[PDB]
């Protein structure tokens, strides 16, 4: 009884989503990744200098 | 040369490295045991016969040996997890009942759990000592109301060493893996002889291992 | 709390022997390294000796080697120093100082209460001018010049600063000339290139009047400079 | 023209023994699972076997191919002596291991408390000095022939240990029999190991040492194969690295990891 | 009743999720040029430990890291000089998690003893000491992270998340919507919400200020073992024992990528992201971690270590290095 009431009360809040399109989220993800793909040292290895590890 | 303070830092690092190595070599001489049981087992008897909401660690000395016994009874999670934390353990100890066979059955579930823990992936090269608790208790129970059991096709004699031997042989079974011995013993929980058999089992395990190095085994 | 107590001073005939002992009770003495600092009767400061935490490394000064010996007794939390064949120029007042060396440390942070003993190449630093007329509530800056560049290849500059109140033991202000030690107001600031170093004091008030000292820790032996004192004109 | 094949074979030997020694040294280190106080002993067994060849075999190639020792009186004494020291030690260690196991297998509870690296290093230094003290005194380069000597070291060099190992091994067999009265498959496995271990060390030297001892005051006329015996004394050397390690899988596993 | 109402609500929310968008992430990003193969080599060898290790964390400034071992010792490693800053001995040998605060003042560590305690690193006495022992849970601890200088969030086997407070030393909140054993949590870069997994193949997002969950994603098969965000905090990609790595978006509220490979059938112990959100590292069993492209979902160069067996891995704030720790007591820094 009480457990079912709490479960349905939580489900009501769970369904309270707007929600934006999946394509919009994917576009935002690609845009952010492309914009920030300039400072990471994984894709572009650092030169011999400026590298703390020998 | 590199610097002034870095030399002192390196010296401190070597000093604490030596301290850590000394502590580790000191702590590597002791032997650790894992006690695992089931519902209404002889946990109290084993704990009291040694001489908060968590795991209990008991360390005791007997003939130049510091036994560190760990029992996990307060845990409520699934035993499939956190079991790998005890992979490097010398031996484990199991208690069964005897005379729990018609109550919420008991021996069937205990045997199933023993078989399950004896046949898991990473916990194989570990010896299992198994105790036959309540030795004096089941005699009257088997005498008054034989036999039976709900476990069928027993088709053997009645009382009473025969049943104990059959149960011991059945529990000794299911050891599919080789080079792994299971020890059995029966205690009335009256006298003080469990420590001696535990010591004998431990020294046998140690001998089987060293002997192992030459291998040779 | 942390507190260093020593008592070994007295009148000693020239060419005599004496023992100095300082005790630590406020911290773990076994995990720290000890320093000895000499203070000339008028103004000067001079380094004496160092012993590491593990007592496996020992250093001495040019005018100290071959005459004085240092030791510490870890279970008793005590530091011992031996004055042997002391000369007239050795009359001075002494400090024993705690120091720990690891990444992001604050060595020479705490200094003990001194005792006075009476009788009867190397990096140099310069300070000027020893007399500066200043008034409260007005910014002041003090600079000291060093001979060799302190900028190591690791990106660090081993320079320390100290303040000595009139009549009290000195205390540390800045370590590595770029950080700020605990218990120091944010008004203090110090910066410089690899050779020149200068403080930046803002809103000066009527208690920061002690003499300033700048010290180098690049390599042994440690050398101190002639400090500059302020006034209340 | 046989000299070309003879030097080629000798170099092949030397390469095999140095490769085995360096492989064992690499495997024993940089392995947390393999690391153990008893393993450093094997390192010492390699610690000489790594260089003994490079300090003994080529000089043996210098001799007994053209008939004369190229160098003068020096250094024919330090070589020989140096031989006896490097060589004697191996036969010397190869004992201490067996002696340890038996000490480890018998009353393991008491002995396990004494297993410390300090011990092991003390045992290593003690065996090195006892080998040196029997080697260095005294004081056309051939092997010494003073009667007051060979009959001496020959005993203290070999028979000091063949009795030990042999004994240590029968004793162990005695104990692999009491303890196991599948199992049937390993019954022919462990006896085969033990037999191989006790046989490799004996089949090679023993004939040498027995011919070397036989040329004392009461002597005979050995054939020239005796030179045959001499190398045998070495080929055993190249062997230990394998014979001891391929029967302890941690070592295997380490070999598989390093070689793949 | 009203169980039928619950199941029809599940059906209608599933239909709404299906009809939310037509995106599949397969027809798109295919024409985008993928990154080349990535090669890494071992640059450091931290061999100061003596037994199994479980978890490790990276401190701020990407130079100091903390690791925990079954030997009951915490070592404050130095990434560059490979020296040990501190050696903290613990009361309980068994340890399952250790976390480093944003400021080096405090470090948290815990295990099976139902307590993850706090240790102070900056004191006048110049030695590590017990700061506070916090005992509120009953099940085994999984991981407690630092949300502030004096506020931590815990995860215990009793299916609760509490968000303890240091000075008061008592629970100020509780979360009980999992109905299953939790395994990991990772606070978002924003300090107002986080997410945590569970043993029932479900991941739930919790609000720091409020007391109830919001989404409760259930788009997984078997289990959950590691969760970690990437900047902008919208993926928290997770892995499990089913050899599957999946990422979920809070706004999308539906499965997006569900990485999978047929050759490997193994488990997952830890997952971490890069600084730019392009490469994600996941440590598998089989003893060799892997790197996956976030967008193209292809496979890059396999990694060498470790002997036995990879268990944790972390990425620094600047991304200049990655630390990996395995049961063989070896910590390796890879660049
Ligand atoms: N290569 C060994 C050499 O034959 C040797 C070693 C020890 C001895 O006692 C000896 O006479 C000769």
């Amino acid at each position: 009884i009480a457990q079912a009431r709490k479960l349905v009360e939580q489900l009501k809040m769970e369904a309270n989503i707007d929600r934006i399109k999946v394509s919009k989220a994917a576009a935002d993800l690609m845009a952010y990744c492309e914009a920030h793909a300039k400072e990471d040292p994984l894709l572009t290895p650092v030169p011999a200098s400026e590298n703390p590890f020998r | 040369t590199l610097s002034a303070e870095e030399r002192a830092a390196l010296e401190r690092s070597k000093a604490i490295e030596k301290n850590l190595k000394e502590d580790g070599i000191s702590a590597a001489k002791d032997v650790k045991l894992l006690l695992l049981g089931a519902g209404e087992s002889g946990k109290s008897t084993i704990v009291k016969q040694m001489k908060t909401t968590g795991i209990v660690e008991t360390h005791f000395t007997f003939k130049n040996l510091h036994f560190r016994l760990f029992d996990v009874g307060g845990q409520r999670s699934e035993r499939k997890k956190w079991i790998h934390c005890f992979e490097d353990v010398t031996a484990i100890i199991f208690c069964v009942a005897l005379s729990g066979y018609d109550q919420v059955n008991r021996m069937h579930e205990s045997l199933m759990l023993f078989d399950s823990i004896c046949n898991n992936k990473f916990f194989i090269d570990t010896s299992i000592i198994l105790f036959l608790n309540k030795k004096d208790l089941f005699g009257e129970k088997i005498k008054k109301s034989p036999l039976t059991i709900c476990f069928p096709e027993y088709t053997g004699p009645n009382t009473y060493e025969d049943a104990a031997a059959y149960i011991q042989a059945q529990f000794e079974s299911k050891n599919r893996s080789p080079n792994k011995e299971i020890y059995c013993h029966m205690t009335c929980a009256t006298d003080t002889n469990n420590i001696q058999v535990v010591f004998d089992a431990v020294t046998d395990i140690i001998i089987a291992n060293n002997l192992r190095g030459c291998g040779l085994y | 709390d942390v507190q260093l107590v020593e008592s070994g001073g007295g009148l000693v005939q020239p060419g005599g022997s004496r023992k100095l002992s300082c005790s630590a009770s406020g911290f773990a003495f076994s995990s720290f390294g000890m320093h000895w600092v000499r203070q000339a009767p008028e103004k000067g400061l001079e380094w004496v000796a160092y012993i590491s935490s593990g007592s496996g490394t020992i250093y001495y000064a040019d005018t100290v080697k071959g005459r004085f010996t240092i030791s510490r007794d870890d279970p008793k939390n005590t530091l011992f120093l031996q004055m042997t064949s002391l000369r007239s120029e050795d009359t001075a007042m002494y400090y024993c100082v705690r120091s720990i060396y690891y990444y992001g440390s604050s060595p020479f942070d705490f200094w003990g209460q001194g005792t006075t003993l009476t009788v009867s190449s190397d990096i140099v630093m310069t300070q000027a001018t020893s007399s500066v007329p200043v008034t409260p509530g007005e910014s002041v800056s003090i600079s000291c010049r060093s001979s060799k560049s302190l900028l190591h290849s690791n990106g660090n500059t081993y320079l320390y600063w100290f303040l000595q109140r009139p009549g009290q033991s000195p205390q540390l202000l800045i370590y590595r000339m770029s950080n700020l030690a605990s218990g120091v107001p944010d008004r203090f600031s110090g910066s410089g290139s690899g050779t020149a170093f200068t403080l930046t004091i803002s809103r000066l008030e009527a208690e920061d009047v002690g003499v300033y000292y700048c010290m180098q820790h690049l390599e042994y032996p440690l050398t101190f400079g002639a400090g500059t004192k302020l006034e209340l004109k | 023209q046989v000299t070309l094949t003879l030097v080629c074979l000798a170099g092949l030997l030397m390469l095999l023994t140095v490769f085995g020694n360096v492989l064992v040294i690499i495997a024993v280190f940089t392995s947390r699972a393999l690391k153990a106080p008893q393993n450093l002993f094997l390192v010492s067994l390699a610690s000489a076997d790594i260089l003994v060849a490079t300090l003994v075999i080529p000089f043996s190639l210098a001799n007994e191919v053209m008939g004369y020792w190229y160098f003068g009186k020096a250094w024919c004494e330090i070589y020989l002596a140096l031989d006896v020291l490097f060589c004697t030690s191996s036969i010397v260690h190869l004992c201490a291991i067996s002696l340890d196991r038996y000490w480890s297998i018998t009353q393991a509870i008491e002995y396990n408390l004494k297993r410390t690296p300090r011990r092991i290093k003390a045992i290593i230094i003690t065996v090195w000095v006892i080998s040196a003290v029997i080697s260095f005194p005294p004081l056309r380069c051939e092997i010494n022939d003073q009667k007051w000597y060979v009959i001496s070291s020959c005993i203290g060099s070999f028979f000091a240990p063949c009795l030990i190992m042999i004994l240590v091994y029968v004793r162990i067999y005695q104990i692999a029999k009491r303890r196991t009265r599948g199992r049937q498959n390993r019954e022919k496995r462990f006896t085969f190991v033990l037999a191989v271990v006790i046989g490799v060390f004996v089949v090679c030297w023993f004939p040498f040492f027995f011919t070397y001892t036989l040329t004392a005051v009461g002597c005979s006329v050995p054939r020239t194969l005796f030179k045959f015996f001499f190398w045998f004394g070495y080929c055993n050397s190249s062997l230990n690295p394998v014979i001891y390690t391929i029967f302890n899988h941690d070592f295997r596993r380490a070999f598989k990891k390093i070689l793949c | 009743q009203l169980r039928q109402e619950a199941e029809q609500l599940k059906n209608q929310i599933r239909d709404a999720r299906k009809a939310c968008a037509d995106a599949t992430l397969s027809q798109i990003t295919n024409n985008i040029d993928p990154v080349g193969r990535i090669q890494m080599r071992t640059r450091r060898t931290l061999r100061g430990h003596l037994a199994k290790i479980y978890a490790m964390h990276w401190g701020t400034d990407s130079r100091l890291l903390v690791s925990a071992s079954q030997d009951g010792k915490l070592i404050i490693w130095d990434s560059y000089t490979t020296n040990k800053v501190h050696a903290i001995p613990l009361r309980s040998s068994w340890v399952m998690t250790c976390a480093y605060a944003p400021s080096g003042n405090y470090v948290a560590c815990g295990g099976l003893d139902n307590i993850c305690s706090i240790y102070n690193l900056k004191t006048r006495e110049g030695n590590v000491r017990v700061s506070r022992e916090l005992a509120g849970h009953t099940g085994y601890l999984s991981c407690c992270r630092f949300l502030d200088d004096n506020q931590i969030v815990t995860s215990s086997g009793d299916t609760t998340c509490a968000l303890w407070d240091i000075e008061t030393g008592q629970q100020t909140t509780t979360f009980t919507g999992h109905t299953g054993d939790v395994m990991s949590l990772s606070l978002a870069p924003d300090t107002r919400l986080f997410v945590s997994g569970a043993c029932d193949a479900s991941a739930k997002l919790w609000d720091v200020r409020e007391g109830m969950c919001r989404q409760t994603f259930t788009g997984h098969e078997s289990d959950i073992n590691a969760i970690c965000f990437f900047p902008n905090g919208n993926a928290f990609a997770t892995g499990s024992d089913d050899a599957t790595c999946r990422l979920f978006d809070l706004r999308a509220d539906q499965e997006l990528m569900t990485y999978s490979h047929d050759n490997i059938i193994c488990g997952i112990t830890s997952v971490s992201f890069s600084k730019s959100g392009r490469l994600l590292l996941a440590g598998y069993d089989d003893f060799n971690c892997n790197v996956w492209d976030a967008l193209k979902a292809d496979r890059a160069g396999v990694l060498a270590g470790h002997d036995n067996r990879v268990s944790c891995l972390g990425v620094t704030d600047d991304g200049m290095a990655v630390a990996t720790g395995s049961w063989d007591s070896f910590l390796k820094i890879w660049n």
